[PDB]
């Protein structure tokens, strides 16, 4: 449980991503805490309030 | 039961007729079956009245003659004369 | 921008009473026979369909081939008729002898009974809108009184048919026609009737050879129930090339019932007003 | 009528100016209320407003819940609008401990009176219900407001966010081992002809087959008991005339993997469903099978 | 569509009103009693010559209700009393009867009190202390806050009496009564109204503002109860005092008589013959205030 | 022949809220993002005084009080209808002839019109709604003046005596003032029970020095507002108190924006801190009062003359308002005819 | 997940020649069947030719067709093709391919195609023993009257001998439509068509079950008091053989009425195709149709 | 739940108080929504996290 | 004129016979003036109205 939609929204500064293994592996095995996936385009992140 | 199937036109007195039709039943004393029964004969003549569309009694304090519908003459008259030797 | 309009046009000259009481039908629904552009008045509405022999069964089967507009604009020499389009909501004018409300769906039915617009041997007969369940029970009505037909010399039939004849719906009730006219029946429910009979006889006699056959195989064990059925029924009362013409014959007569069996949803109700005369509906094809 | 006429590509309507902005430009006034935006403008769904007492809005104050014109057999208050909800109730395929939660949620004036409206008559469910949309919007009062889709998708005023349909589990039936792209969704009702009183089971159905004569087959393969029961009654129970063993029609369609689970809290009570995450509305009418 | 948000800006009550003016009576301050019949319309006496014979005698015509549905409906909610072909006097305020022993005080009559017979108002009871207030609504071994009886009415002030059963609402649909007719009593007897009302001050103030309302129709005859939200709620005192008020009432024409030839203010006054009285109304409606203006 | 003389339109006078008297009640701002908040707090701070006592008894701990009072929404509607057949006139012309430019410009003013109509019905509804929400916060006047006569003596939660006296006055004083001016038209009974009212009243905690004050004298204190038939009863009264008065109002509302600080803080916590600069200015300087408040700041600019009644009642200036013209022929009632129940 | 595709481009896997390319534009505005949607999808999936087994029946190929999914085809591109499905309601051109002919106001459907005359014509795609076969998009009657005939020969086939029964499949195997004769290609009895004769005879014997002593009263009255070519037609057809009726109540009539309204329509649905397209336009030389779309 | 040791660490406007009874009295008659009332000095506003 | 805003539609029975109400009274009161009453304050009140 975290604010995605600030992350999406607030500006954010680039890097180069260094997983060791596939980002969906990592994600889908559970090496972070926190994990928010969606595809295509959510478009709740344009809801403020 | 052939009552209930019946298109009467005005289906309120017909259901009022056979309600008291339903009801009738003998309760094991003599005196009171005939009385009963007087009160459901002139229940079912006057649906079978309805049923061929003819006249009805409608001067208040009367009441439909407890008689037969549509039967012949011969008819009748064998029945009243076996009921006269029944007398 | 405009918007794909039907023009209609009308041979005889118009009053302005005749204009005025057009442009009280400004949301009826007028069938048209063909997808054409430019019509003449003759076309619009039942009226090019009226015979003196033929009756409901025959119009209703008329009705249902033929292309539903709404009306959309009058002025002089001309009006505009709209076909509507599936999925989308119109403006619909109640006309029936029933008042709608909100969810109903609506069928397109014969008429079965200021005024409406009349120029020569002309009349604008436009079909009535009603909710689906009354549609049925009037066509199951006008079945049975045609089954009764032949028995019309009792008063028990006559009671039965006057019983058939009235029907009591949302706060309204009104007798249809009796599809007897000059004491004998048109043709038209003359073959629905003699259909429905025929197919109902071919089943009774043709069922029961099939059904011990197929019953012995079947794993539903419920076809043997069917035979058992049937047995029952039996119990209260051939060349192949014949076999061949009496199936033939009952799915010919089956496809004869297929007008009647069956109607079709043309609308779905949603407004509400004193004007209760109009309601906002979507369109179904 | 020219070839530039022809050739030229039409005008884009969210490029125009409206009909009030077109008129307060042409006549140059300034207004206090704000027209250059018109919200609900490009929205393709169909969409109506139903007014409904107090006492039948619980579980339907989150959007999603599919909405069920019942007819009483009275005149003053001609229909009820009922959700699939309360419709579980009565349904015979809902376990006990459901129906126990619902009854414990449904426990006003309203809402037994739908119940026993729908118990009294002698027809059955379906020839007296009409199916309605599903529902996004509520506003709430002792005569409640709920805002109800025809044909579309279930949104906000700016799709900012689109609404799933809400089925309660022991509803929800799946007919294939996986699932195809596209898949339609069925509401069945089927009639068990036990002893005295005909049983209902209420079901929705998501499956790919769209043609009518395969979804009977299956459906009358799933249901062969109630067939079974149907003739048996014919068979044994002369003179009641039954029709019927099921009636199907369709209210929907969506994708295979827009099905997802989730549950509903109400009275701090949890109803678990199963969602149609971006549900379509489309309506037919009842189909009856045997 | 505008959104509108008001926030208020005192830390007390910065707003006041009052009852400024009165200017007419809608109902015709009668002595027509409240037909049962109507209310409750489903009971019947269980021979039919005696209810056949006690509806023509009390004047009422036979329970006419397509049973099932039409009955289920009216629980639900239902108006079935027709209008009078003419009205003069405005609206039909129709009087509940309360049974009351022959022996009742006749003092009890002459200051506003709980027509029930024993005190209810909550605003003497602790708040949210709802044992304390069932003991002093109903317990009978517990001197009763006004007059330190324990009733002046048996039949009226205790739990599931006979106008208990009456007119508390959740006897009363435990019964088959018709929800749509307003009754006077309802507040007095509407215990469980009265237990939930039993807040602290501002609480109860806060809640008289809002909820605790009549909604009665203005244009039928009858007096109807109305939803919220087609016509204004209407404030009644008597629901936060819980007490109603004495109007100017004899059991004689020539007491009446008396009061009329007497001078202003006669009407306040509630002197009484051997075994006839009057009680004289505490605020002046009728004789000064209806008809000054 | 038939003569038609003239052909008349109905030449409707406009009512806007901020020209009202009862606009002085209200402290009316215009928000642009209405539509995305939901919540609206004020928070208060209050450390009660004490007394030092004497020996042998108990003495009073300090003790901090803190309350929040939180905003209530009532949006207000309406609709207006369009034709087809505007519509469509509207935008198409058929070969420019006089009668189709005679129904294009008949398309155009039905569409103003319905456009005017509908903004004036939402400046009436506006004054409506503030009268609703204003009647359900205010109390009776038997409630109020048994506050006000009990006020000193209850030190803390009521004692059940206490209550029991509380409750005797209200039934006193529900009686003896049920219907004022029937009961007397005593010119100095009705002055005096007006200045009761006016008194009554807790204080706003908005000071705004420079608003409704009048050409010469001094700030008006509150308003006043009845129907048209109570308000000339009361000035047929009291014409020796009641004088007509030019008032400056607020031209228009007073416009709360958000600031850099306040989007970041909306987007990343949903919540707002109105005027985030001046509280992070006072933070770091040390600086324990702010010297005004947000509502306050967000007040309007400019004033405007308009002239209404008002009334002395014991060093209070308050205005007289009957909102008659608000209700004229409308389809909706005055809050301020009402009905009332006995039993 | 991904929205349903509505424009779909295929590709083929094969090299093409001028003349493929060329019979390959002539089918412009025709209706094709995919099993798939996919924006992209390969020319394997194109047609009914997937589906023709050593099974052979007619009857299964119908149920595998009635599952798929229609899409009218859009203009050709070298060695490409686009595909459009079509929504409901909405007008659309559509090319006919069988020859039969249609006429402005009917319906149509989609059933496996027949064969004709000589059978001369195979010229369609042939690419490495694959072919594009489409449907045949006919009117209503003459799919009432394949569908009939099919269920016939399977009811006629029970407890008839093999020889009885291959006169009878010759014979019903012939239909006669608007001056042209076709002819089903296989009618085989597999457990497709056994399915549908378990629910035809369920539905016959509820219909003779459910019809009242009126119903079936009716033709024999007729017969006593009426005379005329289709009464003496239908009663050639049945077997052989005043007074009251001596049961009459409307309300159980209604009943058994609306029951039976239910079977007829169990039964019909086994001749009943679904209509995908309602005609209204032909080309004089009856190539094309303008057709608002069913589905 | 009000954040109230942000009320009291964050500066505030010094305003003329009015209850019309003893504030003691219209706190514990409830006349407020939302209350927080404390005997001496609170520790409570001190910890920032 | 003290009838007048409390109805924007066709009278209901009960506003019409408050109507009537008014009617008798006013008649019963006001059918001499000036042989009833020679005060100055009524008279022009009555002008006035």
């Amino acid at each position: 449980m975290e604010n995605w939609s600030a992350l999406e929204l607030l500006p954010k500064v680039g890097i180069p991503t260094d997983f060791l293994t596939h980002v969906k592996t990592s994600a889908g095995e559970e090496m972070f805490e926190a994990l928010r996936i969606y595809y295509g385009d959510d478009p709740e992140r344009y809801n403020i309030h | 039961r052939r009552g209930y199937t019946y298109p009467f036109g005005d289906r309120g007195k017909a259901r009022d007729h056979l309600a008291v039709l339903d009801r009738t039943e003998f309760d094991t004393d003599v005196r009171h079956d005939a009385e009963i029964v007087e009160r459901a004969l002139v229940s079912a003549v006057i649906l079978a009245k309805m049923s061929v569309r003819e006249t009805l009694v409608t001067a208040i304090g009367q009441t439909e003659p407890i008689a037969f519908v549509h039967l012949k003459d011969t008819e009748v008259q064998r029945i009243e004369e076996n009921l006269e030797g029944v007398r | 921008a405009m918007e794909a309009n039907i023009f209609c046009t009308f041979d005889h000259k118009l009053s302005i009473a005749d204009v005025g009481k057009l442009t009280k039908l400004v949301a009826a629904v007028v069938p048209i026979p063909q997808r054409l552009h430019l019509i003449k008045h003759y076309q619009l509405g039942l009226h090019q369909f009226v015979d003196h022999t033929r009756g409901y069964v025959r119009l209703r089967g008329l009705l249902r081939n033929m292309t539903l507009t709404l009306m959309r604009r009058v002025e002089g020499n001309q009006i505009l008729l709209h076909v509507p389009t599936h999925g989308l909501l119109y403006t619909v004018l109640n006309t029936g002898p029933v008042t709608w409300e909100k969810g109903d769906a609506l069928c397109v039915l014969p008429p079965l009974f200021e005024n409406l617009l009349t120029l020569g041997q002309w009349e604008l007969v436009l079909p009535w809108i009603v909710p689906m369940p009354l549609a049925l029970e009037i066509n199951q009505r006008l079945l049975i009184m045609g089954l009764f037909s032949l028995d019309r010399s009792y008063e028990e039939v006559k009671a039965a048919v006057q019983q058939l004849q009235t029907i009591t719906f949302r706060d309204a009730t009104f007798t249809i026609p009796d599809p007897v006219i000059d004491q004998h029946l048109l043709i038209d429910m003359k073959t629905a009737c003699l259909s429905m009979s025929m197919v109902a006889n071919l089943a009774s006699e043709l069922t029961m050879t099939y059904v011990r056959k197929l019953a012995l195989e079947d794993s539903s064990m419920l076809l043997v129930k069917c035979q058992e059925l049937l047995m029952r029924l039996d119990r209260e009362r051939v060349s192949p090339d014949d076999e061949i013409a009496r199936l033939s014959a009952l799915f010919v007569m089956l496809r004869q019932l297929d007008d009647l069996i069956r109607e079709q949803v043309v609308f779905t109700v949603c407004d509400v007003s004193p004007d209760n005369k109009s309601a906002t509906c979507i369109f179904k094809g | 009528m020219d070839a530039r006429a022809v050739a030229k590509r039409p005008r884009d309507p969210a490029d125009e100016d409206n009909e009030l902005v077109t008129a307060l430009k042409a006549k140059r006034e300034v207004n206090t209320i704000s027209v250059r935006y018109l919200y609900h403008a490009d929205h393709q769904a169909l969409t109506a407003r139903f007014f409904v007492p107090e006492g039948l809005v619980e579980f339907e104050a989150q959007p999603g819940a599919l909405l069920i014109r019942m007819e009483t057999g009275c005149d003053s208050p001609r229909h009820l609008y009922i959700s699939l909800y309360l419709l579980g109730i009565r349904a015979s395929n809902v376990s006990a401990s459901t129906r126990c939660l619902l009854e414990s949620v449904y426990t006003a004036s309203a809402a037994r009176a739908a119940l026993q409206w729908l118990d009294l008559g002698p027809h059955l469910l379906h020839r007296r219900l009409e199916t309605l949309g599903c529902v996004k919007t509520v506003s709430l009062g002792i005569t409640s407001l709920l805002t109800c889709v025809m044909r579309g998708y279930l949104y906000n005023t700016l799709k900012t966010e689109v609404f799933a349909l809400m089925i309660p589990k022991d509803m929800y039936l799946t007919w294939e081992e996986t699932r195809g792209r596209l898949q339609y969704v069925y509401l069945i009702i089927v009639y068990d002809y036990d002893g005295p009183e005909t049983r209902p089971g209420i079901y929705v159905l998501t499956s790919s087959i769209a043609h009518w004569q395969t979804l009977v087959d299956v459906a009358r393969g799933k249901f062969a008991r109630e067939r079974c029961s149907f003739v048996n009654r014919r068979i044994t129970r002369p003179r009641q005339i039954p029709l019927c063993t099921g009636v199907i029609q369709k209210l929907g369609w969506c994708l295979a993997d827009d099905i997802h689970t989730s549950f509903l809290v109400h009275k701090e009570l949890k109803l678990s469903v199963v969602r149609l995450d971006n549900f379509s509305v489309e309506l037919g009418d009842f189909r009856e099978f045997v | 569509t505008q959104n509108i948000n008001t926030v208020d800006m005192g830390l007390g009550y910065t707003s006041n009103t009052c009852v400024a003016y009165v200017n007419r009576v809608r109902t015709d301050m009668g002595v027509r009693v409240q037909d049962l019949f109507r209310v409750f319309p489903m009971n019947v006496y269980r021979h039919d010559e005696v209810d056949r014979w006690i509806r023509h005698a009390a004047g009422v015509e036979r329970p006419q209700l397509l049973d099932t549905e039409t009955i289920s409906m009216l629980t639900f909610g239902s108006m079935s009393e027709r209008n009078a072909a003419a009205t003069v006097h405005g609206q039909k305020a129709a009087c509940e009867l309360i049974l009351t022993p022959v022996t009742m005080d006749v003092n009890y009559f002459k200051i506003p009190n709980n027509p029930r017979g024993r005190a209810s108002c909550m605003l003497a009871v602790d708040p949210y202390d709802t044992e304390a207030a069932t003991k002093a609504i109903y317990d009978h071994r517990e001197a009763d806050a006004q007059t330190f009886a324990a009733t002046h009415n048996p039949w009226a002030s205790q739990a599931g009496c006979l106008s208990d059963v009456l007119y508390n609402t959740r006897h009363r649909e435990r019964l088959g009564y018709n929800s749509k007719f307003y009754s006077p009593c309802a507040q007095y007897f509407n215990t469980e109204e009265i237990i939930a009302a039993n807040k602290t001050l501002f609480k109860t103030i806060d809640e008289y503002l809002l909820r605790a309302k009549d909604c009665i129709r203005g244009d039928t005859d009858t007096q109807y109860v109305c939803v919220e939200g087609t016509e204004q709620l209407i404030e009644n005192p008597c629901r936060l005092t819980q007490e109603a008020l004495p109007i100017l009432s004899t059991t004689t024409l020539a007491l009446m008589e008396t009061k009329l030839k007497g001078g202003a203010g006669a009407f306040a006054t509630s002197e009484t013959h051997f075994g006839n009285y009057v009680v004289g109304e505490i605020i002046p409606l009728q004789q000064s205030m209806l008809f000054n203006s | 022949f038939e003569a038609i003389f003239g052909t008349f339109c109905n030449r409707l006078e406009w009512v806007y809220f901020l020209t009202s008297g009862l606009a002085a009640a209200a402290h009316a701002i215009k928000f642009h993002d209405l539509n995305k908040l939901t919540t609206g707090k004020m928070l208060f701070h209050v450390q009660v005084p004490r007394v030092a006592s004497g020996a042998g008894l108990p003495t009073s701990r300090q003790t901090t009080i803190m309350v929040t009072k939180y905003s209530e929404k009532s949006p207000i509607t309406i609709p207006f209808e369009l034709s087809a057949a505007c519509l469509t006139y509207l935008r198409e012309t058929f070969e420019g002839t006089i009668l189709d430019k005679i129904l294009n410009v008949e398309a155009m003013h039905t569409v103003l019109r319905a456009l005017k109509n509908t903004a004036d019905a939402m400046e009436r509804g506006l004054i409506h709604s503030f009268l609703q929400t204003l009647l359900r916060k205010a109390p009776p006047y038997f409630v109020v003046q048994t506050l006000v006569e009990n006020a000193t003596l209850a030190r803390q939660a009521l004692n059940r005596i206490q209550r029991s006296n509380i409750l005797q006055s209200f039934k006193a004083k529900m009686l003896a003032t049920l219907f004022l001016l029937n009961r007397t038209r005593d010119r100095d009974y009705v002055l005096k029970f007006l200045t009761r009212l006016a008194e009554a009243a807790t204080d706003s905690i908005l000071d705004n020095p420079t608003t409704y004050t009048t050409s010469s004298g001094a700030k008006i204190s509150g308003v006043m507002v009845s129907t048209a038939n109570v308000m000339q009863i009361i000035m047929s009264l009291l014409s020796s108190h009641i004088t007509k008065e030019t008032v400056s109002a607020p031209a228009t509302y007073g416009n709360f924006v958000l600031s850099p600080e306040n989007a970041v803080t909306a987007i990343s916590y949903h919540s707002i801190l109105a005027d985030f600069n001046s509280y992070k200015a006072h933070l770091t300087s040390g600086q324990p009062h702010l010297p005004n408040d947000s509502l306050s700041q967000a007040g309007a600019h400019s004033l405007t003359p308009l002239s209404m009644d008002v009334i002395r009642l014991g060093e209070k200036t308050v205005i007289m308002e009957n909102l008659r013209r608000v209700y004229k022929n409308t389809d909706t009632k005055d809050p301020l005819e009402r009905n009332v129940d006995l039993t």
